[PDB]
């Protein structure tokens, strides 16, 4: 079983979005009013699941084949998962979900008028390799309206889930695309008080990784909490 | 001071989290292998239990789109990190609340005692991470059992909560469902009886 | 019949792209080597067709209906046509064509692998109103690879043609989308020596014109050669 | 100096121009009304003629993706600007070169004489605007007739072309097609016999 | 035999000097007029010779002994060969040639009045080590007059040839010396449009590597096209 | 967008390239092992052939200081990258043009067929890189054989050249030298019948 | 993006709003014509009703200085935008809370049904704008009728409110005042039973 051998750099709660961010309407009723109770790290918090033995299907990471060809901009979304000390995070689980080219989600509750794409599911999973690299092949999602303010539109984005080495590292974020003008107007993006933090979520066009006459590529590196050995404990 | 690379910033899971993490729930076809709400196979050692709960918002309204992640020790108080559908018991699981009833379920075994860093035993508990639209950064909590009063009283973690009244918020209430041992663990995000959430 | 009653401001050929712009490979062999011959404006040059009586279909300008619903980002492309003097250009013909959401054109010669959209044609026409306003309803086109350099990609764009009051004013151009990172990398865009000029081809996100919970809007104003009355001729 | 708003810069039509301006050519369904290559109906006054040509690149290779716009007076030397499919004659038309043969054709009447701004007669001519992938800004040219040599000689426009030899590049060669009066007007974008292009 | 397992980042033809650079006289007649034809990479282009088994002489890389002692400034010229990704290029062939201290080449066609040095050849070769490092010991070449403009002089330079992992990476270039005033005046240097690219060709004085009371040293690192694994092809 | 370190910039090989890469040519003493123009040893399998040609500048003048590198598969259509003087066959070679005659020669075998990335067979061909004073960045070309018309017609590479007339520039003309099978492949850097140069 | 002129920013009306918009209330002489709380004249078609309510702050205290503006369709579901004291019915009115009791009143008719932009009928409702010191920007709300349960259930607007419990805050309770049909619509600016306020 798991061993309590590590300590994780404490999260910066001013870097991450606060719970209560009024402009994002839903945050009001869904944010605690009491302060979080800080607790020392124990085996309970410094361990987590290792997905090495999860039986992944052949196209788990290929949104182009995992559901005809979908309609939309063919892109590769790739990057590396590292910790705050810049150490690679190998064999870690990266999960993603997104809307189709029109901003329509293949989910019961999505009533947006953009039609579904018969050849698009919008789910992927990839286990980072030895070097913390992951890659997905998909179509760039379209922005979509949502019932926040009377004219709110989420920028095109991909939802990301990263496990990391423990439950303390586990994170859910969103990737945004370079130059998208919707970015600065989004109340959800704006839950993030520091502009520099916002930058970390923007995927950069990556011509170097594109397949000429095929698809473009975007680079999205992810940084998980720094992992250190315990000392003088 | 020394500054490391900043950790990638969290973002709400959104209403459609199911599409990525709870396929069956999103009303979508699942894949061969899915991480779900059945941590233990019938033949797994320990006391087989059922966990269930509802998640409420600051208005006392059900949060029908919540996503939950669990991490617990086996009956021996051992964390089994090597996740495999073949295993009799997995320390990790996932669940979500029904869009109708708004209740999640987990099929597991009662966790064994685990010691903290200082060598003091913690009361049996299940670590929970709560995700949903409206939640910018996931909420961490712990589920303790009302039938471990003796152990709960000495939990170094439970004891870190200043106000005893707030400790009660983390105690799941034992019941029976279809002649089976169950525990109900409701989470109140905000207000009256607001559940304790941790930072670590 | 038409009458010679106007002069048009001479074009700035340093502002418009030059004929020979070697990075756009095709321009090499398709650019004159001899200097253009300047000629005074006459009725031949200062007149042109008036399309007021062209019989336009109901959806000539609605790319969502003029060919199911197409898959892609629903947008309205609107703006005004004015001359250099800032005067509206009424009842002028505006035509447009573009690829689908994946960068696929509905043309026999397009072999790009992204599929066609069964519900999308990619052609529109609109007659400017009394105030020089035009509008189209469509889907945001996808960038696409082309055989220039080994890894060339046209930024998402919409081809436009504008008649204006004369043959002297007729123009063919391309609309690019605000923040597209591909823009600066394009040899075609780069045929334009002056960055200021490039800016004029960038349509801006126009939230004021969007239909909440429906479609976004882009604003693209067009400037045709200023028209003046002849004097002391 | 006084500076006005700058004109929107031109950009090449690209290889798919047909989709927007030559639907039939793109091999796509056309709309009720299309602006095409038949300027005159059978009952239009004047001498009915057929225009045809090929467009050549710098290498002497056919430009098969070219798009052309034309503007001419009617047989009475009048510019009919009110475009209407109902009209016997339209002063404006569109044509394109075949993807195979690479030849464009136009059905019209020989234009009457029009005077320049100074009140001097210009030889019968057709105003042409050439567009295609590789051409950043459209090329302007004029088509004159070999059978109007007297007029041609006195053309105030033709006369602006310094070199007599270059003037020849603008003269269409009278021929017969199915015993029909035709004129061949080949455009040579670059090199030997490079067609004179105008700025105005 | 070789296998097509890699792709090479597309060359930036605006970074490299163009073919037609009129100030470099010879380039006028030796530059194509037609555009290059872009072709997708195949085994033909992504492979190349490996010189690991070439039987190099003991002083192949020592111009002080490979031909008395030559007259001129004793210098070691060392550096590393890496790709655009910063990965070292091990076991790659580095070949160099240069003039003597007087700027005289040991070639029949050189008729410059500066004398030949009886103990100086001007040729070196070195296979890079496991870390992509190479080194040469030679004398610093002198500038030399060439028939270009009426008073043209090549800055002191050493010619370099590097193989790299494929014919796609193979490159010929020239090393210049930090602070040389002739640099900015050279039409050959100037074939490079970007000042920043020029900087890449300047060997920097490296006192750390000099042999006290013996010879000075210059550091000259080389970056070849980034090499990546094929993906979703 | 993501930027990598910039590739070191090319520079012309200059007129004295021979001193570093064609010692014999520079009229200087060669070393023990030299990379030269004999890819095949007598006993190398495949059809032994002699390659020869001239290089012309834009004025139609011989380029007597050119330096060429060649890469080709063996008779079996295999790339032999492990360069060794002991090899019966080496996939890589070097040659240069005589300062007198201005002609280069190479001794090799006719290359076997190799498939492109898409799995389509390419016609037999030799990859060439041309270097010389006046050439800022080496030119890439391919040498195809006139006696493989069938194969040439299907080459996915040769088919990428738009104008069929340009494709001819890549075809070497089979001949015989002292009753030995030869192929002449002349390169025209610029102008009339300018050779096709690639970018990859 | 495109930015228009910014709208003039709102400011609280302050405690003396009455002097400007409710003269009588301020204890000041009124002018010839005043916009007040009597939308309908006795001879106006429709069901004559009396509306009354109280305004509560977050502490459960009456807001005695509130100012309200109403907009409603007539009995025929039509908006009478041409304001005139001579009219039998005006779609617009003004009211204010008494400094004593703190209750506002309005004399009108139950509005007819109107359709939303998508052509769906909305339940009969009165549009209310609330102003007062402490309120930086006026609060928008709608008053619905408890005796229009059926219509209410289908209102596309009422339906936009996620939580059904919240919908109830918009429903005025039918009552009788001196044997006359009245509806009580209390507004809770904050806390328990806080009234739904809109943005449009
Ligand atoms: O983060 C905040 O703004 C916050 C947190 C807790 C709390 O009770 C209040 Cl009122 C505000
Ligand atoms: O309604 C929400 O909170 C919502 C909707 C869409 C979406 O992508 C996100 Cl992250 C949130
Ligand atoms: O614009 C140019 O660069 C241009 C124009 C004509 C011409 O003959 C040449 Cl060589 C260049
Ligand atoms: O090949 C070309 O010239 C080409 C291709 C695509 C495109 O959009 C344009 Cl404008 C030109
Ligand atoms: O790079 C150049 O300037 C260039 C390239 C090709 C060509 O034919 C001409 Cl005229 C110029
Ligand atoms: O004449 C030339 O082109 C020349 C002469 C010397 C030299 O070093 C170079 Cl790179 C070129
Ligand atoms: O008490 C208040 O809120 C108050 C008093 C005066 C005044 O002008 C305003 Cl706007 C507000
Ligand atoms: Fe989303
Ligand atoms: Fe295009
Ligand atoms: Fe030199
Ligand atoms: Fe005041």
């Amino acid at each position: 079983p798991a061993q309590d051998n590590s300590r994780f750099v404490i999260r910066d709660r001013n870097w991450h979005p606060k719970a209560l961010t009024p402009d994002y309407k839903t945050s009001i009723a869904r944010s605690p009013r009491q302060a979080l109770v800080s607790i020392p790290q124990s085996i309970s918090e410094t361990t987590g699941p290792n997905f090495s033995h999860l039986g992944f299907g052949a196209h788990d990471h290929d949104l182009l084949l995992n559901f005809g060809l979908p309609i939309g901009e063919r892109i590769i979304v790739a990057g590396r998962v590292v910790d705050q000390y810049g150490k690679p995070v190998p064999n870690t689980l990266v999960e993603m979900w997104q809307a189709n080219a029109g901003g329509r989600y293949r989910h019961k509750n999505d009533r947006y008028l953009a039609p579904l794409d018969p050849n698009f599911g919008g789910v992927g999973r990839c286990l980072t390799d030895s070097d913390g690299y992951y890659s997905f092949r998909t179509i760039k999602p379209g922005p979509y309206p949502w019932r926040n303010g009377p004219n709110d539109w989420r920028p095109a984005h991909i939802h990301f889930g990263i496990s990391g080495p423990s439950i303390a590292t586990k994170l859910i974020t969103q990737l945004y695309f370079e130059g998208d003008p919707l970015i600065p107007m989004c109340p959800i993006v704006k839950s993030i008080a520091n502009p520099e933090a916002v930058q970390q979520l923007i995927a950069k066009l990556d011509m170097n990784n594109a397949n000429p006459m095929d698809c473009l590529a975007y680079r999205f590196d992810i940084v998980l909490r720094g992992q250190r050995k315990t000392h003088f404990e | 001071p020394i500054e490391l690379l900043p950790e990638t910033p969290s973002q709400t899971a959104g209403p459609y989290v199911h599409i990525g993490l709870a396929l069956e729930a999103a009303g979508n076809p699942t894949r061969d292998q899915e991480i779900w709400n059945r941590l233990a196979k019938p033949d797994a050692p320990g006391e087989h239990i059922l966990l269930l709960g509802q998640v409420y918002d600051g208005n006392g309204h059900l949060v029908r789109d919540s996503f939950l992640e669990v991490w617990q020790a086996d009956a021996n108080g051992e964390y089994q990190d090597a996740y495999n559908l073949e295993n009799a018991f997995n320390s990790f699981g996932r669940t979500a609340t029904t869009f109708d009833a708004g209740e999640w379920t987990l099929h597991t075994v009662k966790p064994g005692v685990v010691n903290n860093a200082a060598g003091v035993p913690m009361a049996p508990h299940i670590n929970i991470s709560l995700f949903a639209r409206g939640i910018n950064i996931h909420l961490h909590t712990r589920l303790y059992f009302d039938d471990e009063a003796q152990a709960n009283a000495k939990c170094p973690v439970l004891n870190l909560i200043e106000q005893p009244q707030r400790r009660e918020t983390l105690i799941a209430k034992r019941c029976e469902v279809d002649g089976k041992t169950a525990y109900r663990f409701d989470i109140r995000i905000q207000g009256e009886g607001e559940t304790v959430f941790f930072d670590f």
